[PDB]
């Protein structure tokens, strides 16, 4: 629904507003698609609302990473490329007995 | 003591608060006449209940406080009860046109016929009802008629009461028409037809016998248009009283002026108390009305 | 129970401080024989000045 | 608007790599812990040996 | 006797509960409905 405070608020532009009929018979003969007429001083001007939006939040992650954690001090974190090219990596190790 | 504070349980959001303050210098009923009250006894939601009377809606409205709805602000609301005596403003939503001279009486509303049901204003199941503001001769004619609805009714099977009130329910009042929607009997109701029955034996009982036999007279006198529906009616019920010619009166006898003065005024109470069930009292005197009737401004 | 008595109306407070600026609050009394068990008791916070 | 569009487009894009990073980085950690658990004995059966 | 004369006074911001508090003066209460904040946040 149009607020007619916001029409009984703005500065609006000056008009020399013309036109044959009389106002009243435009009006009441309902040739405009919205009208809205007080006899007297409507007071509903007066009073404004807001909603007041005050912040919009967005998050900030934490960026953790491996090296920045202390579980890799139990790691060995090695990169290596063709590491899809391989099937398993086997360790020997060769120990005669004190 | 005069400005009473009211809030809210739930926010209101912009489109609440823009058609509160449209509400603006309109009357609601509280029936509590406090300070700190709260919203969900505002109005007349907490009493309404369809299929439970129409007359105990009317009789605790009458007996509720009336305040008018002033300055909105977000989340309260800042009920005024109105002086008796000084000018005041209203503003009402029943559709129902008005005048710069009458009287205003105030009523559980009716339904209009295009059947809105919504007084811009609801809060989850709660809603808001606002009681009609009605002008005076509508308002004793809707007393008077859920009085002889209920007067009538009694004893009947349900399609000859129903023919009754297809057409007793309706009211043609200044381009407007209305229908009652409860018109089911009440204990109230029973003891509101006591009084009438008592108030119209007494003024059948000392009534002058002149006055018993005047119409007669008048009748035998002069021929008038009101004077003709009204011999039709008496001489209707004289025909349904007795199937004999009603003589003609001569002289009367007991001619004394005091007797006349005291059966009389008794008479006057009589019908004094008669009408007090359905002559109800003001509540507003008109100062001033709208040229679009939605507000007015009315001594009291 | 020094603390649940109410504070005087009028209260001059140049009058009646010890030295090292403390400041009295009010005054309480025994006999001898209860103030010596108290000043046998209590020694640490009690101080001549 | 358009340019609104197009910059609002760029940083859908952008938050999404680094929320991909991020997650990357999370599932390195918990794919690490999960092979670490898997061959960790108890503590009473290290304490009996 | 004499009048009660002994009266002392408070503050707000003398007291500590303002540090549960962000204090915050704004003349239009009257004309504000509502106030909302509305927070965005995705996932990790």
């Amino acid at each position: 629904m149009e607020n007619w405070s916001a029409l009984e608020l703005l500065p609006k532009v000056g008009i020399p507003t013309d036109f044959l009929t009389h106002v009243k018979t435009s009006a009441g003969e309902e040739m405009f698609e919205a009208l809205r007429i007080y006899y007297g001083d409507d007071p509903e001007r007066y009073n404004i609302h807001f909603e007041a939006i005050f912040g919009t939040f967005c998050n900030r992650l934490e960026w953790v990473y491996f090296l920045t954690s202390g579980l890799a001090a139990a790691a060995h974190a090695i990169k290596f490329h063709d590491l899809n090219k391989l099937t398993t990596g086997k360790m020997l190790f060769h120990v005669q007995v004190p | 003591e005069a400005n009473i504070f009211c809030t809210f349980d739930h926010k209101l959001s912009i489109a609440d608060v823009g058609k509160l303050t449209k509400l603006v210098a309109a009357v609601v009923p509280i029936p509590q006449r406090l300070h700190l009250i709260k919203h969900y006894q505002l109005g007349l939601h907490q009493f309404v209940d369809h299929t439970r009377g129409y007359v105990r809606l009317r009789g605790l409205l009458r007996n509720m406080t009336l305040t008018l709805m002033r300055r909105v602000e977000g989340n309260q609301i800042l009920l005024h009860v109105p002086t008796h005596g000084l000018l005041y403003t209203v503003l009402n939503t029943g559709p129902v046109t008005w005048e710069k001279g009458d009287a205003l009486c105030v009523l559980p509303p009716l339904f209009h016929g295009p059947l809105a049901r919504e007084n811009l204003l609801t809060l989850g199941q709660w809603e808001l009802v606002l009681p009609w503001i009605v002008p005076m001769p509508l308002a004793l004619e809707i007393n008077q008629r859920l009085l002889i609805m209920g007067l009538f009714s009694l004893d009947r099977s349900y399609e000859e009461v129903k023919a009754a009130v297809q057409q007793l329910q309706t009211i043609t009042f200044r381009d407007a028409t209305f229908t009652i929607p409860d018109p089911v009997i009440d204990q109230h109701l029973l003891i509101d037809m006591k009084t009438a029955c008592l108030s119209m034996s007494m003024v059948a009982n000392l009534a002058s016998e002149l006055t018993m036999t005047y119409v007669r007279k008048l009748a035998l006198e002069d021929s008038s248009m009101l004077l003709v529906k009204c011999q039709e009616l008496l001489m209707r019920l004289d025909r349904e009283r007795s199937v004999g010619e009603p003589r003609t009166p001569a002289r009367p006898q007991h001619v004394s002026p005091d007797d006349e003065i005291a059966r009389l005024s008794a008479l006057f109470v009589m019908l004094r108390q008669l009408d007090d069930l359905i002559r109800e009292q003001v509540v507003f005197t008109v100062c001033d009305v709208s040229p679009d009737n939605k507000s007015a401004t009315c001594i009291f | 129970l020094a603390e649940a008595a109410t504070d005087s109306i009028l209260d001059n407070p140049t009058t009646y401080t010890t030295s090292s600026g403390a400041k009295i609050s009010g005054v309480m009394v025994s006999t001898a024989n209860v103030m010596q068990i108290i000043m046998s008791l209590l020694s640490s916070h009690i101080t001549k000045e | 608007l358009d340019k609104i569009l197009n910059v609002e487009a760029m940083h859908t894009v952008l938050r999404a790599l680094k929320n991909t990073a991020d997650a990357m980085e999370r599932g390195l950690i918990h794919s690490f812990l999960q092979t670490l658990l898997r061959k960790a004995p108890p503590y009473f059966v290290v304490q009996t040996l």
